């Protein structure tokens, strides 16, 4: 679709110095919109966009910036979200809704999943166009769960994944191969020589 | 090419002051050039390069690279705790700049290892020593207050550092270290003891959350957490022993050679 069609041109733009010309923002912003709708992704292009905004303040676009940050979050545990923050100055991070989005990201980074879902205005405008946003977040959560739990309450996992029905929970357990148990099932000679040498050294 | 390298370093610094983090990092990556030309031309240039490297390290998550570059620019306490003493050849203004760089490094330096060193630094000032004490205490209330009082030092341009971002990030890492320091080592631990210790942390509910969160970090390991019981459970050895023996021998060698 559109993402694949723009990919070549954007890649070429990023290979050269035109990536520093704000006249190319219109093209890069439509590219970001396509990433959201098709659930496609291009970090390099998104960082280039943020850079263009920082260098040419008058072009700062709230929606595109918010989508870039939200998509970056969908790429956790990778450093995407942190890199984007490095590309936005304090004044802009403090503006609505960038401030709110960074706050949400903070909940995810600090792994406060229940708090995240609670604070997440499910009917938030910016989220509607970001295809698969909620499921992408769940993948990160399952990544963390697979690392921090040996066993976990079935009810607790569903809560952490955004208050899922038992049927929806089953989808994620199936995806990572977790199964319920009692509950959901989730998960000489050389040395001697060395001593001899050490001893000799000590004696000496 | 030394002059060109200096131009790159200055330009990179300017970009950092008014410039994005990644481009500056790339410039730094190109930037390093043989030591010797810099040494022949002037004492100071090398110190400036070291400072730039330290800044890059600070921007970088790792504090290790910056720790080395800063010590070379200025003397730093070595692994095995031996003093590192720097040359005084560089011009006095440059030396003052180097001292400022060393003061900046303390922030990187504390992260690198240990522990309570300010011997090279003047005893009288409470700005750095007080900060060291607060870290030793392990209580944020003192740490937070230290930032609050020496708010002025952090600010020193204002747009460039509008929000104090780096200091806050550093403090949050600093708060976590003490809890890991107990570092488990107990097969099974009473919940109440954990609660008493986690209570000190600002969030009351953190231990249910703060304890599980620590496990996710992996700095400290918790066993049986989230259990119905509610009580946490907590060749290789030979290798460790051999390592120690090696260190002992090394110390002896240095003694004999001396």
């Amino acid at each position: 679709a559109m993402f694949e069609q723009m990919r070549a041109n954007v890649g070429k733009l990023l290979k050269g110095i035109d990536r520093y010309n704000p006249e190319n923002l219109a093209t890069l912003e439509r590219y970001v919109e396509t990433q959201a709708k098709e659930n496609a992704y291009d970090l390099e292009a998104n960082l280039a966009v943020l850079k263009l905004y920082q260098f040419n303040p008058a072009f700062f676009q709230t929606t595109v910036t918010a989508q870039i940050l939200l998509k970056a979050l969908t790429n956790l545990p990778h450093t995407d979200f942190t890199l984007c923050k490095c590309m936005i100055d304090q004044a802009h991070q403090e503006e609505r809704p960038i401030r709110q989005i960074l706050y949400l990201g903070d909940l995810l980074e600090t792994c406060h999943f229940q708090a995240f879902w609670q604070a997440l205005d499910e009917n938030m405008d910016l989220l509607e166009g970001i295809t698969g946003f909620e499921d992408s977040v769940r993948k990160f959560i399952c990544h963390v769960v697979g690392i921090t739990y040996q066993h976990i309450d079935r009810w607790l996992l569903a809560e952490m994944l955004g208050d899922l029905s038992d049927s929806q929970l089953k989808v994620w357990m199936s995806k990572y191969g977790w199964s319920a148990d009692e509950q959901i099932f989730i998960c000489x000679x050389x040395x001697x020589x060395x001593x001899x040498x050490x001893x000799x050294x000590x004696x000496x | 090419k030394m002059l060109g390298y200096f131009s790159l370093v200055g330009l990179l610094r300017l970009h950092s002051l008014l410039g994005d983090y990644y481009q500056a990092i790339k410039v730094l990556e190109n930037i390093e050039l043989n030591k010797k030309s810099m040494y022949s031309r002037v004492p100071e240039c090398q110190v400036t390069t070291y400072y730039y490297v330290g800044f890059a390290y600070l921007m970088m998550r790792r504090y290790q690279d910056a720790i080395r570059v800063f010590a070379n620019i200025l003397l730093y306490i070595q692994r095995t705790k031996s003093m590192f003493q720097r040359t005084t050849y560089k011009y006095e203004m440059i030396n003052k700049q180097n001292e400022q760089m060393h003061a900046l490094l303390a922030i990187a330096l504390t992260m690198y290892p240990m522990r309570i060193d300010e011997s090279i630094h003047l005893q009288l000032r409470e700005k750095y020593g007080d900060k060291m004490l607060r870290m030793q205490k392990g209580d944020p209330q003192v740490y937070e207050e230290l930032f609050s009082y020496s708010c002025p030092k952090f600010l020193s341009e204002p747009f460039l550092q509008q929000l104090k971002v780096f200091s806050d990030e550093v403090q949050q890492q600093a708060q976590l270290s003490t809890i890991r320091s107990f570092l488990k080592l107990y097969t099974t631990m009473p919940v109440a003891k954990l609660a008493g210790f986690l209570d000190l942390t600002e969030q009351e509910f953190r231990i249910q959350l703060l304890v599980f969160k620590h496990k996710m970090k992996n700095l400290v390991w918790t066993s049986g957490i989230s259990a119905l019981d509610g009580e946490f459970q907590s060749x290789x050895x030979x290798x460790x022993x051999x390592x120690x023996x090696x260190x002992x021998x090394x110390x002896x060698x240095x003694x004999x050679x001396x």
